[PDB]
């Protein structure tokens, strides 16, 4: 048996630890560190329950927003507050143009380098790389005149000897597939993306106030004043700015992010078969529409030992069975109480002790869900929803495999989704369904205020006495993300966080059982120990970040 | 040409502050990578991991010795000895002090290098820190915010490449062409205040036209900064204050993270 | 889908107000005529000319009756029987009446046609008067400036599509969203203005550091307008004031093009 | 033979009527006609010297900024000021990047209807359009995909029966040579244009405070503030956001307007044996840049009988012999007093008596040089930096004949320079060679600004005493301007506009010659006296403004 340490793992966000043993080139047990604390639920503790959004917002840059909103649901559960439908408008667009930046950044500025190789792609020929999209994309920014501009880029940074971010990269290793002209089609696409990402920022900004860490909530509604005939506020000038960028967002992710997902899959298909993380996957619904916190876009639930067919559904932010089974333990976690913890009874004392194999190793809990490891994030949201049978789903799911069985002549069956590859098709299929998410959330936003609502805004009563209970669910870019709140005599008394990355980065738990992380990598095969790209490849389809999953 | 190398290491950070970057557009984060500077460290976008990146790091202090920015975000923890952040098993505060040691600028992005921060509020579990306190022999150049406007640090770092020295600096080592003047000394919304047309709710009658967030909780008559006239992600009349709520206070120190959202600030 | 019909006319105009719509970015002027709208008659953008292009007006005229939106830039010069605007040799003024009988809306563009603007300075050698003044039994939508923030324009345009009838307008027919507030009492310069903190020269001290404008001649404390909020060209940051410049007036009747630039406005 | 009139001509700004006797299929005798005037120069009058500029620049919103900057040389003129060398970077990056903008929407918006037939587009190939243009332009933004997409915006308006602005053109006309492929081209290139003018004008916008009608001149300098570490001024931040934009014109202006420019001359080399106005020419050196008013980046000078190797080069804006030889003459014209005038003596005293063809028949005045007819703007532009010798203009020239070269197999001699299709050549040489006077002046201001320099401006004095007069001259897009203006007592006692459409445009002189428009049209085939599109051809090609001629 070799040890191997991946110390720091980049392309994430935040600070992981991977270590491995291996035998005879293969992975046989693996171990996820993530090793900075901040102990952001103590620093939110003591405060004022309208004030905990702006604080919480700051447990991560990345999947900003995110936590702000996880948070004042929170307090509205807690409080009994029935959100305005403007409100909920405002709050659904923001969440979506959000999450349209942070999977496309994903994929290309995270993921792209485990499966590019941009020395290869000097040797290109741009005509030939143009010739093969042919029939395969109508994106207008696939000519030879682009991509050969793109190349003399390269040429130009090489040349200089400053190689930089792109510097002792894995130039050549047995494991890079792509032909040189798909290596130069890939570095002209990761280019591109920067310009689409920009313009879904554009959108967060002008509703949220800037961005990153919006500044446009309230524990009652949002703080934007709705008045079409007000100078300095949300106006009719204001809203065309606003989707005058949503119309700039759907040409890249068709004709160029779901093309190249299905690209990577038909040149990586033993990719198909490795990365299964659990047998247990859930998802909260999200985008409420209704003046009740309710009738969601998106559906959510429950799957069992990869069952689609006997499935449970999530209807409702409220659902009991969902609350009452989620628990977090810390016996091989770097905190003091070890036995499982429900949220609104946890604590966080520290108890640092150093790295042991078989005690403490990280900073992450161990989530489980009535006792069981649960895989959360794009390929839970894809399986629920074909599970529940949603056809938008199931066709986006099929475009996908059409383009897959153009280049291979293969298709994909359902089984082959539990994997590093399935993984990521389920994020850009998500990404693709989040584009009409936007076309129907602002066309109901002018419609509303065209009714005469102009409405954002129910302002709170905190009793000075009594002890009472909330929890926030959203359905983040990471997966499921719950904000646990208790207030008593009118101030924070717990708060507890339970992050998309905490499930699947978390340590063994209490039963001493595996987490996503660590049982994907089982039987990874690694070419060069010094050198373990194919680690990193399973780690990077899950979407890391230590930020959120330790806080 | 050769372009002047810049070394960035996260501490206790969130990534905000490398975010800002995706936002900005003069220059846009490619031209910045390709053109401006050469990142010779930076472990969201690095190609090489583990091994290899703390080598291609070791090798790039040696090569650059008086010559590389180094850039922090994030607080850095002194609680037991260094361990609320380790990487490559070793404690973040040894990796900042060796690579500040060849730093021709080192330059504090965000509050929490700056001063703290969010990171080293209320009871401050991990006795989080400033950059310039894990540094008291350095002149750090603090850019505040949380994060701050990506082009406060964009044009600092262009001011040292263009004309080899820094931008003029305040008595707390900010940029004045940024933080140099008060929120409410430039306020769009000061005449609401010198009136007395104040939002009292949001959703209010004052509030849908424009009025001064005052009585909300604003706090630009105690916070420097540029959020007023500058703004946010170049679109045009973007800032908290622009879309309807209250500055929070995020640039300054006992202000943001300390004081409640509807607590009133202190009036000159 | 069909698109709403609009007629455009000029007059005594300088093509400023035309121009506009080529800086606006919601909607851009392409996706204005190709999605937005049918421009059924501009002379500046037209493929057809002569017999034809008059032609063409007729045609719209009669087909869209009762339906289209007339848009009219410039003023309309009575002196002398109409002869100081002839097109297709008959006075301008002829063919804007006949136009305006069959309009479902009815906007001027621009302080031109909203008041006589800069053409009825002066002597006003041509008698040039307003759109309204020749339009006295029909309600005209004024959208001043010289030339207006073209979204002033198109906003009020999208409100009578969208929502069925014009944006809520104010005791002169202005829009209130762009013209319902003083730029004085809504300006980010009020804090220097209430410290008299002032440039008395262009490239003075004062003015370098970007203090108030009141004694270099700035309007803004007569001057209805978004000016200081909306600004221009969606890039951030940019209005007269904000480059270094007094405002001069040119939203408002009496002050524009009749006050020096230098001359000291009134204070309510 | 017979009479027809073109009233309006579309496509040019402002209120224009053109008349021609047709004998034996071509064009005998023509008339052209400005049918509108304001009386911008006695408005200006008796006001103070430093308020004309704000009001003059309100004579043409399309050459927005150029009466701006002739007012305050005018005034600065008279008053013997030296314009701070900051304020002339400033003034310059304006007029370059203005000069951009509007040289792109003449070729477009403006002319490319009277030579593409858009109907024709809908037959076209967009596979074979995208490879004639294989080894002709390095453009980005040639594809087949590009191209599929604006052919399917082409139908779509088609198919809405609402044609609008697009109806009712010379559609299948005999003139029209293009095929199916190249009016695509040309369509998709049209829509193109908008993005890189729009980019020229931000450059304008963060340095006039807005445009149309820019606000930061004063007489004495300029109003920005130049302090790198100021809040709220002119800084570096603001400095990087100018340079942004202008890096962004490059590209289009080589690739796209360059290539079209060679490629229409290809299609219709008749054109450039047809319509020559005029065998004098005149330009003004431009872009000032030292602390005096002088050191011009380009030439200026005056050609004789179009003799280039006996040219006189102008290099001073005091020029005596430049000054000395402007007169303006009434005879044909609606206004009372008729013998030729200097402009410092000039008046405008309407006089309209209704349309005579040996009488008056235009409300623009008749200029001349030392008594005979000349041309201006970019042709006489191109002609008189070849005379002078200058190595860029011969280069730029160059690569546009070795395009057309390529198509044709032919080469083009300066003789089919004096031409419709040459006129049009030099306005396209000018736009590219102003992109590296951009380049050169934001580098020039970075420079002084670092050496300490900040000053912007020279407060002026006026005597309230005696007489001063001052003339300022610029060489606008369309041609050499110039501002004349007389102070007496303290006041504007006169004040006279000679701009570059009145040289071409206007009538008759007093000696009965023809100006440019009027020559240029003798000779011109008609096929179909209905539909003139031949005479609109040639008139388009100098640019026509007619809020410029008359004021
Ligand atoms: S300053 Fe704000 S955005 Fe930057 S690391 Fe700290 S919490 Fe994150
Ligand atoms: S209190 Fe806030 S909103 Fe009011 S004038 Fe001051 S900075 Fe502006
Ligand atoms: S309002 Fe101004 S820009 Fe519009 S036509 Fe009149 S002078 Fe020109
Ligand atoms: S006088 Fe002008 S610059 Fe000063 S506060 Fe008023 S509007 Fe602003
Ligand atoms: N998405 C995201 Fe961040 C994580 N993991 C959260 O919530
Ligand atoms: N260019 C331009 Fe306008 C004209 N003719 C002026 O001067
Ligand atoms: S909360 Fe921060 S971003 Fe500016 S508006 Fe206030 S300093
Ligand atoms: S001059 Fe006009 S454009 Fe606005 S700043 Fe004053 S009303
Ligand atoms: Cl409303
Ligand atoms: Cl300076
Ligand atoms: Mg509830
Ligand atoms: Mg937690
Ligand atoms: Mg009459
Ligand atoms: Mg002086
Ligand atoms: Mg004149
Ligand atoms: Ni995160
Ligand atoms: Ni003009």
């Amino acid at each position: 048996s070799q040890r191997i340490t991946i110390d720091p793992v980049t392309r994430i966000e935040g600070h992981l630890r991977i270590d491995c043993e291996i035998e005879n080139g293969v992975v046989s047990k693996a171990w996820a560190s993530g090793t900075m604390w901040r102990g952001m639920e103590e620093i939110v503790k003591n405060r004022d329950p309208r004030d905990a959004w702006m604080i919480v917002q700051r447990i991560c840059g990345v999947c900003t927003t995110t936590h702000a909103l996880s948070s004042v649901r929170a307090a509205e559960s807690a409080l009994n507050i029935d959100v305005p439908v403007n409100a909920q408008y405002i709050r659904n667009i923001i969440l979506a143009a959000h999450t349209t930046h942070d999977h496309i950044v994903h994929f290309y500025q995270l993921s792209a380098l485990d499966w590019v190789d941009i020395t290869s792609a000097l040797q290109a020929d741009p005509t030939k790389a143009s010739e093969m999209l042919k029939g395969v994309s109508t994106w207008h920014l696939n000519s030879p005149e682009e991509f050969t501009k793109v190349q003399n880029k390269i040429k130009d940074l090489v040349a200089s000897g400053q190689l930089g971010i792109f510097a002792n990269g894995y130039w050549g290793h047995p494991a890079m597939k792509l032909p040189p002209e798909v290596n130069l089609i890939a570095v002209a696409h990761y280019l591109q993306a920067l310009e689409c990402q920009r313009d879904a920022n554009r959108v967060v900004a002008l509703l949220g106030g800037k961005t990153p860490h919006i500044q446009n909530l309230a524990v009652g509604g949002v703080a934007n004043p709705i008045n079409l005939d007000g100078l300095g506020v949300l106006n009719l000038e204001r809203l065309m700015y606003i989707k005058s960028f949503i119309d700039k967002l759907s040409d890249f992710v068709e004709q160029v992010y779901k093309v190249d997902t299905a690209v990577i899959a038909a040149f990586y298909p033993e990719w198909l078969t490795r990365g299964k993380g659990a047998v247990n996957y859930l998802s909260v619904p999200e985008f409420p529409t209704d003046s009740k916190n309710g009738s969601f876009l998106f559906p959510g639930g429950y799957i069992e030992n990869a069952d689609l067919s006997s499935y449970r559904p999530i209807t409702s932010h409220s659902d009991e069975y969902l609350i009452k089974g989620i628990q977090e333990s810390a016996k091989h976690s770097w905190y003091k109480d070890e036995a499982p913890q429900a949220p609104w009874e946890g604590t966080t004392i520290p108890a640092y002790d150093g790295w042991s194999d078989d005690g403490k190793y990280s900073w992450v809990k161990s989530p489980t869900f009535y006792g069981k490891t649960v895989e959360v994030g794009p390929l839970a949201n894809m399986l629920v929803k074909l599970a529940a049978g949603r056809e938008s789903t199931q066709n986006k799911l099929n475009e996908i495999v059409a383009i897959y069985q153009k280049l291979t002549g293969n298709t994909l069956e359902v089984a082959q989704l539990h994997s590093t590859l399935g993984r990521i098709i389920g994020r850009t299929v998500h990404c693709c369904e989040l584009q009409d998410i936007l076309q129907n959330q602002y066309s109901a936003l002018i419609t509303n205020i065209g009714k005469g609502d102009h409405t954002t805004f129910v302002k709170p009563n905190i009793p000075a006495t009594g002890e009472f209970k909330g929890v926030g669910f959203l359905e983040a870019p990471k997966g499921m993300l719950s904000h646990w709140m208790v207030i008593k005599d009118g101030i924070i008394s717990n708060y507890q966080a339970v992050v998309p990355s905490t499930w699947n980065s978390g340590p063994r738990n209490f039963n001493d059982d595996v987490g996503p992380y660590e049982q994907s990598l089982v039987g990874t095969p690694v070419a060069d120990p010094n050198k373990p790209l194919e680690v990193v490849r399973t780690i990077h389809s899950f979407d890391p970040c230590m930020a959120c999953a330790v806080h | 040409p050769q372009r002047p190398p810049v070394i960035w290491i996260g501490a206790q950070e969130c990534t905000g502050c490398t975010e800002s970057l995706l936002r900005a557009t003069h220059p846009t984060v490619e031209n910045l990578v390709l053109e401006t500077i050469s990142l010779e460290y930076h472990e969201v976008l690095s190609a090489a991991f583990g091994h290899q990146v703390e080598e291609n790091k070791h090798n790039a202090l040696e090569k650059y010795k008086g010559q590389y920015v180094l850039v922090v975000d994030g607080s850095i923890p002194l609680k037991d000895n260094g361990i609320y952040c380790m990487v490559a098993g070793e404690p973040i505060v040894d990796h900042i002090r060796k690579a500040a040691e060849g730093a021709a600028a080192i330059i504090a992005i965000g509050s929490c290098s700056a001063w703290g921060g969010v990171a080293a509020a209320g009871v401050n579990p991990t006795g989080a820190v400033s950059l310039q306190e894990v540094l008291p022999g350095k002149t750090v150049i603090n850019i505040p915010g949380c994060p701050p406007n990506p082009h406060n640090f964009l044009a600092t770092v262009a001011h040292i490449i263009t004309y080899g020295k820094p931008p003029k600096l305040d008595d707390k080592n900010r940029p004045t062409f940024a933080y140099g003047r008060l929120i409410h000394e430039h306020c769009e919304r000061r005449p609401h205040f010198d009136a007395g047309r104040f939002a009292k709710e949001f959703g209010d009658e004052g509030h849908r036209e424009g009025w001064c967030l005052y009585h909300l909780g604003c706090k630009g008559p105690e916070t420097y900064g540029n959020c007023s006239t500058l703004q946010f992600c170049d679109v045009g009349g973007v800032w908290p204050v622009a879309i309807g709520h209250p500055c929070y206070g995020c640039n300054e120190e006992g202000i943001g993270f300390h004081k409640g959202i509807h607590q009133l600030a202190n009036v000159e």
